[PDB]
């Protein structure tokens, strides 16, 4: 039985792709988000019953997945991208993100949590504020459309 | 390279006498095509449906 | 080319668009035979005997030819005519190809352009002297090559691209040479091809013939963890050199015998009264040969690509190959199963074709593949780079006061250069403590006797991991 | 193998232009912004598959581009700026973009990164507020259209 | 070539006008805001090409102008704009901005950069809020629509 919760810190990305899966910079990020799904519904109302209405299922949606990196100058991912924005050619993809710890029985880095992402192509691509008078770090920005994500038990 | 959309006129019926040509400077957004089948309506006394007859194509 | 007035010029030209990178770790030397070899005021090759051998750093293409030439021609080119025609001799049909009968074994400069088209970086070129077209390679000056590149410490590669043609005791004595000087010198690597039979076709199972002659070379056994051999040559898309009036012209109809005509191509020129039209169909059937070559410089740049990408302590094996049309020979897997694994220990590896593809690099395994350690190329290979690194960063406590002071500065050090490896993901473990040690002290690794002479000891152990090769799948029914 | 990240405050603009590319005080800006792309998409359900929808792409969009400079009170570049929005006479013009880098193999200043803006027109043009109480700067803003912009590979 | 910017507290404004040139009061403000311009256009979207849309010039607009003073209690300037807000009679003026410096070859006082404004007329006139516990100053503010403003060069 649980006491103590997992840490954030310590994850992993991997595109299950043309050949990116082997390129070492490819797996390094800054932040990752956007894993969460949404149920909606409509509401119906029944004449004679007062206490309560009824609320119906309709479809489900998903957030857009939003990664974060230091600007990195050569990318076969970023190439990727340019190649669906700019040509108009999209080939999606496949990706995993796992959530890491440290398993012992002497120690060794093993994936705690893992979920599959199906059929992820780019959306959005930027690169942060270029400014004279400040110490700061070019960070760049990816948003990605997926179709789902599930639970690799 | 980029197509453009064509106008060609003619002055036959048979379209073999081409008299010009005009070409869009910029293509449209879209588009649209409409169809459409005449049928007869009829219908026997008391009867319940019908099978329409054919009359002709617009 | 000379020009006075200020503004732009045109010229008009045909060649290959160039590629160069920057690589760290794959140093590469080639030892052969060059065109020129000429370098600020000095001709090295003046003299017929008193040759000049020295290396020089190269880092491009453009550099080469800036001081060694391009090639020669290669004076065994001929192209065929078939004419399809009537009963009555009317021409319905006509077609041309070429065909190359036996090359030339001078071939650096092929090797360079295939080397730099997979990605290599900076090399040494060392000249043993000039191309000829009697064809000879001898032994002594191959050797003499080879020790000269002894001087220079950044080498990392051993290549000797024209080795193919050498006799079967020459290129055992050679192989054997470079191996002791890559025990001796303890950070290089020596990479070899596979003789095959030189015939035209090549019969069925050539490589089973090739492998057991192979076997059979006399090398020094406890060597053999410095070195790696790969299969078979391959087929790639440059053009050979020529000279127009010694291309050799034959022609056939409707199926016959050849025969072989009484002009060449200077001969159907225009400009000295001859038929352009067919002109200019030989060109093009000339055009269309491809090249052959030995896969060493290949595997060369592609170890400098994997290092940049994927890391030394990978394996180069399961990449694609730049340039190339196709391997010579096929080979299938019950005949790798003779190839990978051996009673003598003398693993060969593959290139193969893979559909949807192209051609790949099979096989990641050592000329020692039954020794427990040294099996893998990778795990050689990031000693190397290990050791290395770790003597550069000792050399400047060289003549320092044997003392304790100088033990714990020299131990700090390599303590803090295995810590950046540990992180960068090259050694195992989940903490330092786990991955390496490193120990040195009086009656420890040290003796009393020893302080009074000038010797240091340190103690350093390291662990890696190895990777898989076979993967196993098993299936049944599900019950519904 | 990458280990630190690039630094976003040493960079320069240049105009490829009339005669602006030669003109040093047309390089020097205090700010340089809006380097993004978005594509823009619908959404389409499908009768009897309730685990997601689709997604189809439809067309791409750009953001303007944003520089700003302390007062220069004779330029070319404003100039050419005021021809286009009093006397409605527009000429486009190609940019590009620059970040910056110290390369030594002794040291020398070099790009290290650089996009190409394609066919740029004024949008709008500013000077901030004048007050009687604070320390402060004029400082001048303009902004710009363009076509798209591509990385020089 | 310039080595430092200008500074943004030392202003004026000058009343081209029935004869309010001459009177020193009306030259003396806290505050002048305002003065930016902006294009608007419309959105294209050419069948067949994918990479970009095409955006087209639509009309040109301009901000308001706004003056804050402590309160004047009897200003003719003032009685111009009520003249115009209570009796529904406008007559627009003309207006200059001038940004000041100090100029020597001793020094003098001499105008930096100066704008004509056109063609003015009252917008909007308030005062500030009466508060029984703060220390505060009777502050009014006006402002004020106009066609254009230009470049006196």
């Amino acid at each position: 039985i649980r006491t103590y919760p997992p840490v954030s810190f310590f994850f992993e990305v991997v595109f299950q792709g043309e050949n990116l899966d082997k390129d070492v910079v490819e797996t390094r990020f800054q932040s990752v988000t956007g894993l969460s799904v949404d149920m909606q519904t409509e509401t119906l109302k029944e004449g004679g019953e007062n206490r309560f209405e009824h609320i119906l299922p309709v479809r489900t949606k998903y957030d857009p997945l939003v990664l974060k990196r230091g600007l990195v100058n050569d990318s076969q991912m970023v190439k990727w991208c340019m190649d669906a924005i700019l040509n108009f050619d999209i080939r999606p993809m496949n990706l995993l993100v796992r959530l890491l710890h440290i398993e012992r029985s002497s120690s060794t880095i093993a994936p705690l949590m893992t979920w599959k992402v199906i059929n992820a192509w780019p959306k959005k691509w930027s690169v942060s504020e270029f400014n004279a008078e400040q110490n700061s770090i070019a960070v760049e920005s990816l948003e990605l459309n997926y179709s789902y994500f599930e639970t690799l038990k | 390279a980029l197509t453009k959309v064509k106008l060609l006129a003619y002055q036959d019926k048979r379209f073999e006498n081409k008299l010009g040509e005009f070409e869009l400077p910029i293509n449209p957004e879209q588009f649209s095509q409409s169809f459409k089948v005449e049928y007869n309506r009829e219908q026997a006394q008391g009867s319940q449906r019908n099978d329409p007859e054919f009359k002709f194509t617009k | 080319s000379t020009y006075k007035t200020p503004g732009v010029y045109i010229e008009e030209i045909s060649k290959f668009p160039p590629s160069i990178a920057q690589v760290e770790t794959a140093i590469p030397a080639f030892i052969g035979y060059t065109q020129i070899a000429k370098v600020g005021v000095e001709n090295f090759h003046t003299d017929a005997d008193n040759l000049i051998l020295r290396p020089v750093r190269i880092t491009s293409l453009l550099e080469y030819e800036q001081f060694f030439g391009k090639a020669i021609n290669e004076t065994t080119i001929q192209v065929v005519i078939q004419d399809t025609t009537d009963s009555r001799g009317n021409l319905t049909e006509r077609k041309a190809s070429a065909r190359i009968t036996s090359p030339s074994p001078h071939n650096l400069y092929y090797s360079m352009q295939a080397y730099f088209a997979n990605g290599g970086g900076p090399c040494y070129i060392v000249s043993v002297g000039p191309m000829s077209n009697t064809g000879t390679i001898q032994l002594e000056a191959l050797q003499n090559g080879l020790a000269e590149v002894a001087k220079e410490d950044e080498v990392t590669l051993l290549v000797f691209p024209e080795s193919q043609s050498l006799s079967d005791e020459n290129y055992a004595a050679l192989m054997s040479a470079a191996l002791e000087q890559c025990a001796n010198l303890q950070d290089r690597f020596t990479v070899m091809d596979l003789k095959l039979p030189a015939t035209r076709p090549i019969p069925a199972n050539a490589i089973v013939g090739a492998s057991n002659a192979f076997r059979d070379l006399s090398l020094p056994q406890d060597n053999l963890k410095y070195g790696a051999c790969y299969a078979p040559d391959i087929e790639t898309i440059f053009n050979y050199f020529y000279q127009e009036d010694a291309v050799t012209i034959f022609r056939s109809v409707n199926g016959g015998a050849e025969e072989q005509d009484t002009l060449t191509m200077a001969g159907y020129n225009p400009a000295n009264g001859g038929d352009g039209i067919q002109y200019a169909l030989i060109e093009s059937a000339i055009d269309q040969l491809p090249l052959i070559l030995p896969p060493s410089p290949l595997v060369v740049g592609q170890y400098a690509r994997t290092d940049n990408t994927r890391g030394v302590w990978k394996a180069p094996a399961n990449v694609a190959l730049s340039s190339v049309i196709k391997p010579v020979l096929k080979i299938t897997n019950e005949q790798q199963n003779n190839l990978n694994v051996h009673p003598t220990g003398k693993s060969i590896n593959a290139i193969r074709a893979f559909t949807g593809k192209g051609t790949l690099i099979w096989g990641a395994r050592t000329l020692a593949g039954n020794d427990n350690e040294w099996r893998y190329v990778s795990v050689r290979r990031f000693f190397n780079m290990a050791e290395e690194s770790i003597k550069k960063g000792s050399e400047p406590f060289v003549f320092e006061p044997n003392d304790a002071n100088t033990w714990t500065k020299v131990k700090a050090m390599i303590e803090n250069f295995l810590t950046l490896q540990w992180r960068a993901g090259a050694l195992a473990g989940a903490k330092p403590e786990q991955a390496f040690y490193v120990k040195i002290g009086l009656n420890e690794t040290m003796t009393a006797l020893d302080i009074l002479e000038g010797r240091m000891i340190v103690e350093i152990g390291m662990a890696v991991v190895r990777p898989a090769e076979f993967i196993i799948l098993k299936f049944s029914h599900k019950m519904q």
